[PDB]
């Protein structure tokens, strides 16, 4: 029974930080890449960050470039996102999405630039920035 | 950013095509286009991956396609439950990130 | 040892794939890479330019032919109608996935009906288990002996490859290695 429960909701102020934990059970967490995706209220979907097979490759979005930090923990099967200095535009519903087990390489060098989408998705932390 | 229409309309039994036009570095670079079914109030589920592969669980009504730099989708025999939105997904090497679509509110008359 | 699987004349359809072991030999592994003739070369557990360790007992090479956009179902996970009813490689995988185009070899203008894929199976396929039977599916009705009438489906379906198809529909030949020891 694959699932992904994530926590860290609440209403915060512009100019401080937060952390978003995300559990994972039922599958092998220590082999599959993991993403973070957010959705402005009523608007479309957007992509934030990605964390690789072990924690070596991290690519960030166009908007969170310099404000976000993603970590992971294969001991308790839990992904982490550290949002630093939240602006008044970072309000969304944050989805913790399972990536793909893809960790291929030809001529040695491993890479994370794939095709495959996000198979199973989380439930959503709805953080809100306001004054 | 992938150009996607805001809303498509179709009576039951008909065939509605949700287009999606991307750039020359988004889809025309050679990365696959996937589609998501997001019901209102529910996390999205992967509808089609790899431009044609339907996973285990989606019925045989969602076709999916890709042609050059502009992919598409097609729903034949659409019923009264397809009220969901339908985004896209791809890769952009010029942005080194994963892009999404814009949203197409499919409504059934 | 494997100028016999990557260069075979007639490839197998995916529902009846040909599991071929190779043992008691010096495996080259240096002609698979340094060659630009592959569309996808994705090796998962062990890396290329490192697999000169002792896998000389039971290296396997599973070969079949599938359509172009169904190459994405030969990864760990990645369910579909190929990785569920035709060929399911497991989650903890260590081999490499190799796939090149075969548009000039496996295409006829009328359509090759020798290639098939099993569309209707009762349960999902286990990791590395094959099924070649031809049994009428009996999807929803009370089952019968099999007359192929109403709600009675033939358990295989052809691809019908053609030269002027799209690149997602052109025939691709896939060879999947698998190493295991004792
Ligand atoms: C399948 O056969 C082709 C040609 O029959 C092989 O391609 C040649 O392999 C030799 C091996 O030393 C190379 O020197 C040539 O440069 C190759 N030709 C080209 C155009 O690349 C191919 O290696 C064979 N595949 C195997 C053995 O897996």
């Amino acid at each position: 029974q694959v699932q992904l429960v994530e926590s860290g909701g609440g209403v915060v102020q512009p100019g401080r930080s937060l952390r978003l934990s995300c559990a994972a059970s039922g599958f092998t967490f220590s082999s599959i890449a993991m993403h973070w995706v957010r959705q402005a209220p009523g608007k479309g979907l957007e992509w934030v960050a990605v964390m690789s097979f072990d924690g070596s490759i991290k690519y960030y979005g166009d908007s969170v470039k310099g404000r976000f930090t993603i970590s992971r923990d294969n001991s308790k099967s839990t992904l982490y996102l550290q949002m630093n200095s939240l602006r008044a535009e970072d309000t969304a519903v944050y989805y913790c999405a399972r990536g793909v087990q893809g960790y291929y390489d030809r001529s040695g060098y491993y890479n994370l630039d794939y095709n495959y989408g996000m198979d199973v998705w989380g439930q959503g932390t709805t953080v809100t920035v306001s004054s | 950013v992938l150009t996607q229409p805001p809303s498509v309309s179709g009576a039951p039994g008909q065939r509605v095509t949700i287009s999606c036009t991307g750039s020359s570095s988004n889809i025309g670079a050679g990365y696959d286009v996937h589609w998501y079914q997001q019901l209102p109030g529910t996390a999205p589920k992967l509808l089609i991956y790899g431009n044609s592969n339907r996973p285990s669980g989606v019925p045989d009504r969602f076709s999916g396609s890709k042609s050059g730099t502009s992919a598409s989708l097609a729903i034949t025999g659409l019923q009264a439950e397809d009220e969901a939105d339908y985004y896209c997904q791809s890769y952009d090497s010029s942005l080194s990130g994963w892009v999404f679509g814009g949203g197409t509110k499919l409504t059934v008359l | 040892p494997f100028g016999e699987v990557f260069n075979a004349t007639r490839f197998a359809s995916v529902y009846a794939w040909n599991r071929k072991r190779i043992s008691n030999c010096v495996a080259d592994y240096s002609v698979l890479y340094n060659s630009a003739s592959f569309s996808t070369f994705k090796c998962y557990g062990v890396s290329p330019t490192k697999l000169n360790d002792l896998c000389f007992t039971n290296v396997y090479a599973d070969s079949f032919v599938i359509r172009g956009d169904e190459v994405r179902q030969i990864a760990p996970g990645q369910t579909g109608k190929i990785a569920d009813y035709n060929y399911k490689l497991p989650d903890d995988f260590t081999g490499c996935v190799i796939a090149w185009n075969s548009n000039n070899l496996d295409s006829k203008v009328g359509g090759n009906h020798n290639y098939l894929y099993r569309l209707f199976r009762k349960s999902n396929l286990k990791p590395f288990e094959r099924d070649i039977s031809t049994e009428i599916y009996q999807a929803g009705s009370t089952p019968c002996n099999g007359v192929k009438g109403f709600n009675c489906y033939f358990p295989l379906q052809s691809y019908g490859f053609q030269p002027t198809y799209g690149v997602g529909y052109q025939p691709y030949r896939v060879v999947v290695l698998s190493f295991e020891l004792l």
